[PDB]
RNA sequence: GCAGCUUGCUACCUCGAUGUCGGUUCUUUCCAUCCUGGCCGUGCAGCAGCGGCCAAGGGUGAGGUUGUUCGCCUAUUAAA
RNA sequence: UCCGCUGGUUCCUUCCGAAACAUGUCGCAGCAUGACCUGACUUGAGAUCGUCGGUGGAGUAGAGCACUGAUUGGCGAUUCCGGGGAUCCCUCGCUCGCUUGUCAAACUCCAAACCCCCCGUCAUCCUAGAAAGUCGGAGUCCGGACUGCUGGGGUAAGCUUGUAGUCCGUAAGGGAGACAACCCAGCCCGUGGUUAAGGUCCCCAAGUGUCGACUAAGUGUUAAUACUAAAGGGCGUCCCAAGCCCCAGACAGCUGGAAGGUUAGCUUAGAAGCAGCUACCCUUCAAAGAGUGCGUAACAGCUCACCAGUCGAGGUUUGGGGCCCCGAAAAUUGACGGGGCUCAAGUCGACCACCGAUACCACGGAGUACCGCAAGGUAAUCUCGUAGGAAGGCGUUG
């Protein structure tokens, strides 16, 4: 259930990075996971959050 | 009270482009035309005689006939038709 | 007047000299501070705006003011190079009848910004970094708009 | 920046009429606290001051000039 | 009497349906001519509200200094036109060039996206009559609002004056608490069905719905909006990145150490580390100082800085973000629509099911437009309406 995403988004007027660690049953939903704590945590949509990989850990 | 002559918001219309001022091309004022072939009209500052009002610069005319040096245009102006003198100087083909 | 009646950018601009009339002078007297010789300053920060606006001369000169005292007492009087940017080159008219004929006459001169464009800038040597950061801290405190200060030559070095 | 308690700006309502200024009588509301209650600081020994915070329960008067509001002056008063 | 000024002007249905603008006017509460609406007739084949490609017009946005005006310092000279104090003893601003930092509505070496004329093509309309023309009847020249143009003016205004589109005027019905012009929808009558906007704890039809986080303030529970508070700060809390020290041992404490010299220079007696020059007061040992403070005439120790033994795992500096808190005071009693609501009935990112119009679908019916000798045929491309134009009918007395 372990995944590795990476990725950048944009916070404020700049674009950083990240490499959150997202428990989940699978790899679809751990992308999904990742999308909803970004909007929840930065007030960002589902089109500042580019997910380079979302790479099994 | 602003004027409402003939040469009214005419700074930048009737002015030549910096690498054009001085003499004309001569072959442009020799160039003849038949009936009913269309004509684009485009003001030359540097000739002071034969120029129609500038309100007809960048409209496309069909010849009508010959006066003297001039010929006699027929231009859309709204939904109107208006018959504009000029000498063949300011006149230019259309390249079909 | 106060500050907010001529700060929005709302209205075009209005700068030609040889038309307008009796536009009157300006405090700002240097806009160059320091050791204007110098130019082996590894650190170059500065201070840039966040929104459009217009600033008064009188807030940048009070701005100059307070960033010179700021940084001569701490860093030094030859540590460091300050420079203002932007020129007043607008002017400000103030109505003075009611609305009849009431097109105003000039009152004074205020300069135009944009936004992340750079204000002020100083130049320091490393051990004096946390100096320029406190005085131009205190400079954007007079100015009518909120800045932040970004750190643009050697940020390897402080950062 | 706040208030709309001074003067301005506008012309949205009222010209087949919404009876003006000041005073008098009577009732009520706000707090941005003059006194009364409680606290904090002081370049607060005591007495008395200076500055700030909570608090609108009660009090906030009598007279000379002036149509005056406003304002000046008089003797009291916890404060007027 | 007269008025360009105020009030009134009587039956039904059907077809179409505006302008609140330009010019002239002793013109501004009026009128004429034109644009815009309507009825009839003539003629007889094209028209362009839209797409694509091309021949042309650009001088606005943006950008820039090459002209015109401004504008910031450094450098090199104007051996001038210039101000400072007998070889003008020599200082030297204005000015001319190279480099740096800003500008322009009446600047442009540049230069879009919209837009306009014409040609070709597609597409729509059209012999049930395109374009054009002739004649009859008018209303109208107090407008207003929303979304764009950083529109112009103004401190601003539910201010004033422009412009493109669409609306109210003259626009039902559904939803917004109520809402002239905000969202869905442009409407003949009757029945059934499915949806749009918007909603689904109760008022109130349909979710005490699903997944992942945030807020502790009743903050919030308010598309647009004339109805919603700012600069500044927060070691409040939730995230990302970057440096630095680190279990052979980092931070907060437990400890002592901070001893060599000095009582530093100091005139007042005295400001002896803490008024006033200096410098690391030790060659040297963790520590040892010109050194903060309780003390302190001066000190002095107590000891600051500054390291050392000690525990026993993470610590620390900065930048960028989400929400919330302070900043935050008004007059009758009270407004998330109300009750109320806290792993939400709030905020952020997604998702599922259902409710909900006269919209869309089906059936029946009326009227209208056009054609047809009639029977009848076609209508997704017909059914809103104020000023107003036109057609057919009802009633009263003779
Ligand atoms: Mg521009
Ligand atoms: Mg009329
Ligand atoms: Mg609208
Ligand atoms: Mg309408
Ligand atoms: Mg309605
Ligand atoms: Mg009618």
């Amino acid at each position: 259930k372990s995944f590795i995403v990476k990725g950048k988004f944009k916070a404020g007027s700049t674009w950083e990075k990240f490499t959150k660690k997202i428990e989940s049953q699978n790899e679809k939903n751990a992308t999904d996971k990742t999308y909803s704590i970004f909007g929840s945590k930065h007030g960002v949509k589902r089109s500042q959050v580019q997910i380079e990989s979302v790479a099994e850990e | 009270t602003n004027s409402h002559g003939e040469k009214r918001c005419t700074r930048y219309k009737l002015q030549k482009t910096v690498r054009e001022r001085g003499i004309s091309p001569v072959s442009r004022a020799i160039q003849e035309f038949e009936e009913g072939q269309m004509v684009h009209i485009d003001i030359d500052p540097s000739v002071q005689k034969g120029m129609p009002n500038p309100k007809f610069q960048g409209s496309t005319g069909k010849v009508i006939g010959q006066r003297g040096r001039s010929y006699v245009l027929e231009v859309r102006s709204g939904n109107a038709m208006k018959e504009v003198f000029s000498l063949p100087q300011h006149l230019k083909p259309q390249k079909y | 007047k106060p500050g907010s009646m001529y700060r929005n950018v709302r209205q075009r601009s209005f700068t030609r000299r040889k038309y307008m009339g009796g536009v009157p002078g300006s405090q700002v007297i240097h806009y160059d501070m320091g050791d204007k010789a110098n130019t082996s300053f590894p650190v170059k920060i500065s201070l840039i705006v966040e929104e459009k606006c217009q600033i008064r001369h009188t807030a940048l000169e009070a701005a100059r003011i307070t960033a010179n005292r700021h940084l001569v007492a701490d860093t030094g009087k030859m540590g460091f190079y300050m420079k203002l940017r932007v020129y007043p080159h607008e002017v400000i008219r103030e109505n003075k009848s009611g609305m009849r004929r009431a097109f105003g006459k000039n009152v004074g001169t205020a300069a135009r910004v944009k936004p992340m464009q750079k204000i002020f800038t100083v130049a320091v040597e490393k051990q004096n970094f946390k100096a320029a950061k406190e005085a131009l801290w205190h400079a954007g405190q007079k100015l009518p708009t909120p800045c932040r200060i970004v750190v643009d030559e050697g940020a390897e070095l402080v950062q």
